[PDB]
């Protein structure tokens, strides 16, 4: 309303060193446990190493986002630009799609026990990770071809597309980002343990429910963290794609929807390592 | 039997074995395995929770083995592959009752694996 800002700027930048450092330490904590005791000879192991690694360097980027925020300009040329964006781009999808291919083994495990042998190896872990690196390298080199600064008198950090001939490229790269880094994971990793569940719940006293109870509240919370940390961002970067504006409380609510992007990465080690019953042992 | 184990047998080295065990009255869930060689004593290859989710593995056979349970059918399944002359053992199935970790209340008969020369004929 007046002239004297609220101190909303200084909460981010605290929120953004809780979520940096528990993050970076926790994910570091995670992988040193699998390369010092865990050996990762388990497919079980490999997905928690490459998740906890994954999510190990998108926070990694994250002290960008809140210097970008405050000084208001990328002064860091664009070569730096190219680097810091196809890190932040291609382990998001590295990220999501390690846990969604978490949902599929958890899924087939159940659901179907005669492929769970021929697909809970040691060698199909890696394979699918192979599949995961392919999948983000492509977003990834995509992000060093394209990634760039430009002057519309803020410098701003962005995938950079030829505006020519009325092009919507820019909006049509944020659509495919929306669909495969959100709305097709979000429903695999919820038909999967729905599916999941709906298999248990089909077992036919007190040993089925005690499982029962005890999976649903880590299904609900697992996928919760994923839909109450992307929902935010994903539709906040839409939108302003499709309109939006650009005010001071409207700056500050996308660096907070950032945040809680980068929030999910920070709380998969405590979600699915530091709750692993094999894993704390 | 409780306990109803089969897949067992002679195997080429390098060869693969699907074990399996059921429950088929419901008095128990068969839930992990072990086995005992000529000499060796009791040691065990893997277990799997109630569910089927969370599959316990032996350093020595985690890398060849993968263990599932079929919750529906009651029934536990040991995939066995690239089978050495050191997987030449009596592989019993181990089951918890319906009424903790790693420890099983109903052991297996035996399904006798070996790993030999001979598979099939010669
Ligand atoms: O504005 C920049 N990047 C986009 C905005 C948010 C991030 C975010 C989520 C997201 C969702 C949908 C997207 O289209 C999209 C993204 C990215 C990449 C992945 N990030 C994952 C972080 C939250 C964990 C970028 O494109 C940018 C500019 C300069 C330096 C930097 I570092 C970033
Ligand atoms: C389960 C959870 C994640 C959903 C609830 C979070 C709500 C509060 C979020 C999700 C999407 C968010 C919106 C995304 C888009 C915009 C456009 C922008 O110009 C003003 C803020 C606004 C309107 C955001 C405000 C908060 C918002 C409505
Ligand atoms: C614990 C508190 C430590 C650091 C958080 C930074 C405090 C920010 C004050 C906000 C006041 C305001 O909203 O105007």
């Amino acid at each position: 309303l007046g002239s004297i800002s609220p101190a909303i700027p200084v909460i981010i930048t605290a929120v953004y060193s809780v979520v940096f450092v528990v993050g970076l330490v926790g994910n570091s904590l995670v992988m040193f446990v699998i390369i010092r005791y865990t050996k990762m000879k388990t497919a079980t192991n490999i997905y928690i190493f490459n998740l906890a690694l994954a999510d190990a360097l998108v926070t990694t980027t994250m002290p960008f986002q809140s210097t970008v925020y405050l000084m208001n300009s990328w002064p860091f040329g664009d070569v730096l630009c190219k680097i810091v964006l196809s890190i932040d781009y291609y382990n998001m999808f590295t990220s999501i799609f390690t846990l969604t291919m978490m949902s599929v083994d958890r899924y087939i495990a159940v659901c179907h026990p005669v492929k769970a042998l021929d697909f809970r190896t040691p060698l199909k872990a890696k394979i699918i990770n192979i599949c995961i690196w392919l999948l983000s390298s492509s977003v990834g080199i995509s992000a060093i071809v394209l990634g760039g600064t430009k002057v519309r008198d803020v410098i701003e950090c962005s995938l950079q597309f030829p505006d020519d001939d009325y092009s919507w490229w820019d909006l049509f790269m944020k659509i495919c980002v929306f669909i495969f880094a959100f709305v097709i994971p979000v429903l695999i990793i919820i038909v999967c343990y729905t599916l999941m569940i709906l298999r248990l719940k089909s077992v036919r006293s007190r040993e089925k429910d005690r499982n029962l109870r005890r999976i649903t509240r880590l299904v609900l919370v697992v996928v919760a963290v994923f839909v109450v940390c992307w929902t935010p961002i994903h539709i906040f970067i839409l939108v302003e794609a499709l309109g939006t504006s650009h005010s001071t409380a409207a700056l500050s609510s996308y660096y907070f929807c950032i945040a809680l992007g980068y929030t999910n990465s920070s709380l998969n080690p405590i979600l699915y390592a530091f709750l692993d019953e094999n894993f704390k042992r | 039997v409780q306990l109803v184990e089969s897949g067992g047998g002679l195997v080429r080295p390098g060869g693969s074995l699907r074990l399996s065990c059921v429950d088929s009255e419901r008095t128990s869930y068969p839930m992990g395995w072990f086995r005992r060689a000529p000499g060796k004593e009791r040691e065990f290859v893997a277990s799997i929770t109630w569910s089927g989710i969370d599959p316990t593995y032996a350093d020595s056979v985690a890398d060849r083995f993968t263990t599932s349970r079929d919750v529906a059918n009651n029934t536990l399944y040991l995939q066995m592959n690239s089978l050495k002359h050191e997987d030449t053992a009596v592989y019993y199935c181990a089951a918890r009752a319906p009424v903790s970790p790693y420890d099983y209340d109903y052991w297996g008969q035996g399904t006798q694996v070996t790993v030999s020369s001979h598979h099939h004929h010669h």
